[PDB]
């Protein structure tokens, strides 16, 4: 469902698991900028900003 | 760092740019972007029932 | 030379599916009605 740039992946594996934010804060703070009318768009968040 | 040696201190500008982090959506801060990016983070106490006495 | 963009809109309130009020029309009335009838020896009630 979420989309980035020509992706199209499901909201629930995005494919910079693992650890999002910290390999790329900036990145990942503009993927989530443009799926905010995406009805996917806070299981994206938390796939996004989570890792141990 | 960077040096000019050329013209005086009120010539040029610092203008941090930073990035990385949302900050908010408020009046008093400006916009850095026309159409905007906005984001969505869920804010805590939602609003329950009880009963007083 | 520099300019401001000001803008502003209204919503509905965050609460508004737990404190707002209902406009109605109401029309043709029905009512309902409980009795308690008794003879001989029965009691009991019924709803009618
Ligand atoms: C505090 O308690 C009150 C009373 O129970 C809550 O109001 C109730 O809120 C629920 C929402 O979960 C309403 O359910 C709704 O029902 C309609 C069908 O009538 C349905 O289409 C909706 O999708 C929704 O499920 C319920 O109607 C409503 N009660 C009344 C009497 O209207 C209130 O939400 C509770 N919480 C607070 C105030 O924080
Ligand atoms: C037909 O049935 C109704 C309900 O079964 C009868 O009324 C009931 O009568 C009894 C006896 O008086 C009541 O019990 C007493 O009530 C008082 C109230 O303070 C309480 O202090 C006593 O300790 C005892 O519980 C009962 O409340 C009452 N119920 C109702 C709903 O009124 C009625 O007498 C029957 N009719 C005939 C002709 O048998």
């Amino acid at each position: 469902m979420c989309v980035l740039a020509n992706a199209t992946f499901p909201c629930f594996q995005p494919p910079c698991v693992p650890c999002c934010y910290e390999n790329n804060a900036e990145a990942t703070l503009r993927m989530l900028e443009d799926n905010v009318d995406r009805p996917g768009y806070y299981d994206l968040l938390q796939a996004a900003l989570t890792c141990r | 760092d960077m040096t000019i040696n050329t013209c005086l201190i009120e010539q040029c500008h610092v203008s941090v740019t930073d990035h990385k982090k949302w900050q908010f959506n408020s009046p008093f801060v400006p916009r850095a972007d026309e159409p905007a990016r906005k984001g969505k983070v869920h804010i805590p106490f939602p609003l329950d029932n009880i009963t007083c006495r | 030379e520099n300019t401001q963009l000001s803008e502003a809109y209204v919503d509905r309130s965050d609460v508004c599916r737990h404190d707002h009020a209902s406009a109605y029309k109401a029309h043709t009335a029905s009512l309902k009605a409980k009795v308690r009838v008794m003879y001989g020896n029965v009691n009991q009630t019924v709803d009618v």
